[PDB]
RNA sequence: AAUUGAAGAGUUUGAUCAUGGCUCAGAUUGAACGCUGGCGGCAGGCCUAACACAUGCAAGUCGAACGGUAACAGGAAGAAGCUUGCUUCUUUGCUGACGAGUGGCGGACGGGUGAGUAAUGUCUGGGAAACUGCCUGAUGGAGGGGGAUAACUACUGGAAACGGUAGCUAAUACCGCAUAACGUCGCAAGACCAAAGAGGGGGACCUUCGGGCCUCUUGCCAUCGGAUGUGCCCAGAUGGGAUUAGCUAGUAGGUGGGGUAACGGCUCACCUAGGCGACGAUCCCUAGCUGGUCUGAGAGGAUGACCAGCCACACUGGAACUGAGACACGGUCCAGACUCCUACGGGAGGCAGCAGUGGGGAAUAUUGCACAAUGGGCGCAAGCCUGAUGCAGCCAUGCCGCGUGUAUGAAGAAGGCCUUCGGGUUGUAAAGUACUUUCAGCGGGGAGGAAGGGAGUAAAGUUAAUACCUUUGCUCAUUGACGUUACCCGCAGAAGAAGCACCGGCUAACUCCGUGCCAGCAGCCGCGGUAAUACGGAGGGUGCAAGCGUUAAUCGGAAUUACUGGG
RNA sequence: GCCCGGAUAGCUCAGUCGGUAGAGCAGGGGAUUGAAAAUCCCCGUGUCCUUGGUUCGAUUCCGAGUCCGGGCACCA
């Protein structure tokens, strides 16, 4: 099973989630096939904080890979249409 | 050990007594074919073949064999009787 | 065998101590220093300068 | 962090008015300058090469009020920049907030200027900055927070800047006690007597 | 809250336990607090202190100004192993004297045992005043106690004696109920967590558990407590308290508890030291002590001592011997003096003013002392 | 924008140039110790005993798989108090849910240690003789029967552990039949092989009145795929010793049989007699490997803590089953060692999981909080479990930031110290005086980490249907361990916060007195023999800073292993 | 917690079954020399660990504690 989950990085009280394509039978920050963008939930009023290249994502889900609910909800936030 | 996953202990013993009993009958059907090949009776083994050909193939779909091991059996066993006939 | 430094010590046949290396090039064979102020070896008396070595505490008064 | 000791004695170590005690009385004259480093200060120092190289470095540290590890951290910054190491150090050291406010004239002495910065009185970009080691970026404006504005200290200090230099790599308003930092300084316009050439090879070893 | 240990002494069956059941109830209703039943005080659970089986009930009564932890023994021999060995000590005792029996020989032994261990104050409670209701016989019982105190070196000429009836204070009759308040009032007028080290136990798997009954204050599981020992003092915390292998969330005043430390060996703590409050007392290498010397017929000595004489001081749980310096003016100190002596003990420990002890030397109790001045 | 970068000095000698070792100045450390000590931010903290271990907890879950319901809460029938429906309350699986049992799934993940391993491993680059649950793509099927077993009862052995005897019933449990395909065995013809039903809603119809029937969601069987994982093979590379020189006889290859998912000496029978070996076999010693870390101008040298991938191990040794996957940390069987219970016949147990204890050792932390978040497990979901993880506690262990205040202040004091006793120095230092206040401490406000989920409603699809279900918005109440948070404001007062090494040269910075080859100093050269800038105290100065020194360790300097770069 | 052995001038030991403490190795003080070797001339420098008892009198007798090493427990 291949998933599109996250990866807790950063520090104590200062997270930085790496939206990553990995396997479900491994560690959170373990073996991953690729990191498709990143996510900053502790962001500011700057010009960034979320990057997700849809093409790489769709190529994985189209194969049979599952997506994490957190990422999918944020995918509705990244709005593929608008 | 003190763990509710000790049912897998009694599950396996129920399964090993079951599975091996099936494997023993699976093997003896193979042995029966070798008796005729030893005596050289091309007619007996042919019948003995189709006697349990479905049997060894039956454990394949059951999940007992890796299905390729079972297929390998039907290949060489035929090779012996065609060598004889 | 180690070198017991200090002005008047209190080591008698036993009492566990600590050994730190370092030759003195004054005695044939020795290669260590018994640390003053460790486990049983008390601090040397009347020493007001350089007390990190010799294990003397800071004078209370 | 700080030295907090007789901060005029070390000026006698080198025999130069390092502005450590500007205050309100401009000219001191009663400190026995140039002839009171220690007790037997009448003797002439042997002054070896390692000694002349050290004093050059030791002069500036007592001037900005930083320490060795702080300085070695600063020098390492100068190594990883193009152009020239000699100027990379001095351009960096002017980036100190307590130096900037001192150069603006809002601080009599750097020691006094360091205190207003550390006590949230200073405000850059409308933001309160506590750490004096704040490397100010070019083209930025600083100001004094309103509650801590004109609390008698900056008032006396502002007029004392009228016996000063009034540099060119920065700009002041002095109408609402506002100062704006321009581009980073060049060597040619900073005191003209502090040699950075001797500093560089000391940290090579 | 300041705390003083108190106990009821005297002849058995005079009214000690019911008086103990009288003060615990009178201070719990009119002032507030928890009350202990009489049968709960009459029956005492067992405890093993220094290897001796001791049955002592630990009840408590609270006064608006003072905190009290009471001890009791339904057997005279149990009272014997209390004060001398170092189990139970009171700064002020409540001498229970029945008006129908007066000063009994057993009452005379409790007056005697107060001398040796060093009990400075003794409040007297004349009990059984509900039988002898005449003025003449009630004052003959008063002078016999006072003569038994004055002969035994006690300030019997100015001690407040409370005439009362203990059993009448149980049902709640106001006439004798308020008199116990006069008794409780006399406990305050006339008469800081600290813990002695009676025995240590390296509980297998848990760590080092020090045993000892609570001297003063209340402690819970988790407080940072310091320990003053005959070494350089250290800091730790009480990660647990159990009593006879029975869980206990709080270690209160009077209860024989078991404190569990935070990372300490058996060699770090030796029996005799003390766990005190982090910030009250520091150890001293020098101090002054006031002592009273017995005579040859009550133990003591028969030959005097000189300079350099080092007797074994027994302060609550410690057998520390110390070379004693004598005051100027005296050379030979004969058995029977009441002079002060200078102490330079071999190993520093928390020695504040007021600490009582019974001096020994060779194997017999020589005298009773109290720290006069800390140096 | 992407390595702008390399130092020396002391000591052979009467003196000198070389050769040549020894040593020191630097950086660093998973650190330890000594002294001292104000706080905070982020990491890190058992390297020796892979030493033995008390207790708590660390993997369970699903009623939408099934018989049941021992318990808790309702419904319903009934029954008793007596206020006649206010209560009391015996039956009852009829619902919600649920101990224990059968079953599917997980338990092979996650987490810890480094004993073993010198090549069966790892790293690098290729390869074909394979397999691959969960997830996903495409195409068909999913028809029909039978008999046991646990729970549950009766009886019964045993201290317990732990079973036994005669019977009961069902199922997505199990076993046959039917039907086969581009699937499998075969040159072909032919032969042979699969399975399982549940949940919600409801119209006509239909009700042996259980339910069928239509439909929605999901699961089951087979095949070729795909993604992913896993296994196997070759080549290169991956420590030291030749005072280790011959090693090997299932060993080198072949044929055949058998076995393995798959090729194979993987294993056997027979034939042949070869195979490895100086560009190092075997043997012995040591040892987890790499991406990296430290030093170094580089090349290289040393090293492999934390993190990440991999292999190995799970008290010792061995074996095997189950299963997609283990030949398995919290699984089984056996031998052995060490503990534990014992009713002495017999059984029970493995902290190198997080804490913790004994002991070891120079030395390395709480038997904490919560599942809010991320991930994982099961489940339709809700949820439940989660010592993974997220946090808190402990320590100056490291990197980093900040404070211990500022300005003013000359009889240029007292006192200390030196003095040619004039004075100088301590010293703008302090006192005195005028202001401000980070962080401590006290008292109130207050981010953000929170995405969703649950219920409701409208719309759009699904359908016979406005239902059910699914999806896109929206409304209500909201879910936060940390947490007396980050941050902000107010109040009082300089109030609560500075030691450590050193001062002959190398190497930055001095005298006096005391001790007199004594005591001690010491890295090296070297000090001390009665006037010591080197011993000890004291004043002063210097270096650094909440750290300063010391020892050990590694590299550098060492071009004293020299390929760059020597003789 | 309890039971013994060492605690004898710098060091190692004799002496006791009460009678005013020894020896050996020492080391040092003086004369010589620039300072010592060598030679000559003189040597206890002791609280018998401390303390108390049985006292004409205790190192030695009975007692205790403390320090050190060696054996046994006990497990809030
Ligand atoms: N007459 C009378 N008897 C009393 C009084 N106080 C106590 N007692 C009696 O003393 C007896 C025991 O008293 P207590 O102190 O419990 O004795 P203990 O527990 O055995 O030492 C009881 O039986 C009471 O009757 C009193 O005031 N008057
Ligand atoms: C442990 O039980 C202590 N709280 C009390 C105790 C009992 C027996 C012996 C020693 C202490």
């Amino acid at each position: 099973m291949v998933t599109i989950r996250l990866a807790r990085h950063g520090a104590k009280k200062r997270p930085f989630y790496q939206v990553v394509v990995a396997d479900s039978r491994n560690a959170r920050n373990g073996r991953f096939i690729e990191r498709v963008g990143f996510f900053n939930p502790i962001a500011s009023e700057k010009e960034e904080g979320t990057r997700l290249d849809l093409d790489r994502i769709a190529h994985w889900v189209g194969q049979g890979a599952t997506i994490s609910d957190r990422v999918a909800a944020l995918i509705k936030e990244v709005n593929k249409a608008a | 050990n003190i763990k509710s996953a000790k049912k897998r202990a009694i599950q396996s013993e129920k399964a090993r007594k079951h599975n091996a009993s099936r494997r023993s009958m699976m093997r003896t059907f193979i042995k029966k074919v070798y008796a005729a090949i030893e005596a050289g009776d091309k007619a007996a083994a042919q019948k003995a073949f189709n006697e349990m050909q479905p049997i060894v193939d039956r454990q394949a779909a059951k999940g007992l064999i890796h299905k390729n091991k079972a297929a390998r059996h039907k290949a060489n066993l035929t090779a012996q009787i065609n060598k004889l006939a | 065998t180690s070198y017991i430094g200090g002005e008047g010590h209190n080591l008698q046949e036993h009492s566990v101590i600590l050994i730190r290396g370092g030759r003195v090039k004054d005695l044939p064979g020795v290669r260590y220093h018994t640390v003053r102020g460790a486990l049983d070896c008390s601090g040397v008396k009347d020493r007001k300068q350089a007390r990190s070595k010799y294990g003397v505490k800071r004078p209370k008064a | 962090a700080r030295y907090l000791g007789p901060k005029l004695k070390l000026s006698r170590r080198e025999g130069t008015d390092l502005f450590l005690k500007s205050g309100v009385r401009a000219i001191d004259t009663k400190c026995k300058i140039e002839q009171a480093p220690g007790q037997h200060g009448a003797r002439k120092p042997r002054l070896s090469d390692y000694g002349v190289q050290l004093r050059e470095k030791q002069k500036v540290r007592r001037i900005y009020g930083v320490l060795e590890r702080q300085f070695r951290n600063y020098y390492k910054e100068a190594a990883r920049l193009k152009g020239n190491t000699g100027e990379n150090l001095l351009a960096l050291l002017e980036g100190r907030l307590d130096n900037v406010v001192y150069r603006m004239g809002f601080g009599a002495t750097r020691a006094e200027a360091r205190q207003l910065v550390s006590h949230k009185a200073i405000m850059v970009n409308g933001r309160v900055v506590n750490i004096a080691s704040y490397q100010v970026s070019p083209n930025d404006v600083v100001s004094i927070r309103e509650k801590a504005k004109k609390q008698s200290r900056v008032k006396a200090a502002l007029e004392l800047a009228e016996q000063r230099e009034k540099p060119t790599w920065l700009e002041v308003d002095a109408g609402k006690m506002e100062g704006t930092f321009k581009r980073k300084p060049e060597r040619s316009d900073l005191s003209a007597d502090i040699n950075e050439h001797l500093i560089v090879e000391l940290y090579s070893k | 809250k300041p705390h003083v240990n108190v106990g009821t002494i005297g002849h058995v069956d005079h009214g000690k336990t019911t008086l103990t059941a009288a003060i615990t109830t009178v201070l719990a209703k009119t002032y507030g607090g928890a009350a202990r039943a009489f049968d709960q005080i009459d029956n005492a659970p067992e405890e093993k202190a220094r290897g001796i089986t001791i049955n002592t009930s630990h009840v408590e009564y609270d006064t608006p100004t003072r905190h009290y932890a009471h001890v009791d023994c339904p057997g005279h021999a149990d009272y014997v192993k209390n004060m001398i060995t170092g189990a139970a000590q009171m700064d002020g005792a409540i001498l229970v004297v029945a008006a129908t029996d007066g000063p009994m020989p057993q009452t005379r032994e409790h007056i005697l045992l107060g001398r040796q261990v060093g009990v400075p104050y003794i409040i007297v409670f004349l009990n059984k005043c509900d039988m002898v209701d005449d003025e003449e016989l009630l004052e003959l019982v008063e002078m016999e106690v006072r003569e038994l105190l004055s002969q035994y070196d006690f300030p019997g000429d100015d001690t407040p004696i409370v005439r009362g009836s203990a059993l009448k204070a149980l049902e709640g009759d106001a006439e004798w109920e308020a008199k116990i308040l006069e008794l409780a009032g006399f406990l305050d007028s006339y008469i800081p967590f600290l813990l002695p080290i009676e025995d240590v136990f390296s509980i297998s798997g848990r760590g080092t558990v020090v045993t000892g009954r609570v001297e003063r204050g209340i402690i819970k599981v988790g407080e940072e407590v310091e320990i003053v020992g005959i070494k350089e003092t250290q800091k730790s915390t009480c990660t647990g308290v159990e009593m006879f292998r029975k869980l206990l969330d709080e270690g209160r005043a009077g209860e024989n508890v078991g404190v569990l430390l935070r990372g300490i060996k058996r060699e770090e703590i030796e029996r005799g030291q003390v766990l005190a409050k982090p910030g009250t007392i520091k150890p001293h290498t020098k101090f002054e002590s006031e002592v009273y010397i017995l005579s040859k017929d009550e133990g003591g000595r028969h030959t005097p001592f000189f300079k350099g004489y080092r007797p074994q001081f027994y302060f609550r749980t410690t057998d520390v011997t110390g070379t004693i310096e004598l005051p100027e003016g005296v050379e030979m100190v004969m058995p029977g003096d009441n002079i002060k002596m200078v102490v330079t003990l071999i190993h520093p420990i928390a020695m504040d003013d007021g600490l009582r002890f019974a001096i020994r030397e060779g194997g017999r109790t020589v005298g009773a002392g109290v720290v006069a001045k800390v140096l």
